[PDB]
């Protein structure tokens, strides 16, 4: 119990539905960072529930147009929370 | 490449009269240099998918 998750996420959908694997716990903001992402940025879960709606207004998008030593492709987002029950 | 002319150096001195002569003096000197041209380069890339 109260286990801690750092994975990937892979966006999906037009409205940006983000589906965890984990179900965080109840008020806690999961963190997303990365991802071209200028700041982390934090998002309270639906109770019970592991689905979340990515915020379309985006806050920053730290780009890095030109480079020949990763192609710049792109740094993938990743996502941050701990699940799991209490006592 | 293209010439210099380093110093035309001394021709001739206030010599005196009834001297049937006359003294070399000593040349000047003319320099040849020359000069390269150097190159700039360098590379960037993409991924054509946010090109597109």
């Amino acid at each position: 119990p109260e286990k801690t998750i750092v994975e990937p996420i892979r966006l999906k959908g037009r409205r940006g539905k983000i589906i965890l694997s984990a179900t965080p716990i109840a008020g806690r903001p999961v963190v997303f960072y990365g991802g071209g992402l200028g700041s982390p940025l934090e998002l309270i879960p639906r109770p019970g529930s592991n689905v979340l709606f990515f915020p379309y207004g985006s806050p920053d998008r730290f780009q890095t147009w030109g480079d020949c030593h990763t192609c710049d492709v792109e740094s993938q987002l990743m996502a941050t929370y701990v699940t799991g029950r209490r006592c | 490449t293209y010439m210099k002319i380093a110093d035309y150096g001394q021709l001739g001195e206030y010599t005196c009269d009834a001297k049937c002569d006359a003294e070399f003096g000593e040349p000047g000197n003319i320099r040849h240099l020359e000069g390269k041209t150097y190159d700039y380069r360098g590379v960037f890339c993409f991924n054509r998918k946010n090109l597109q």
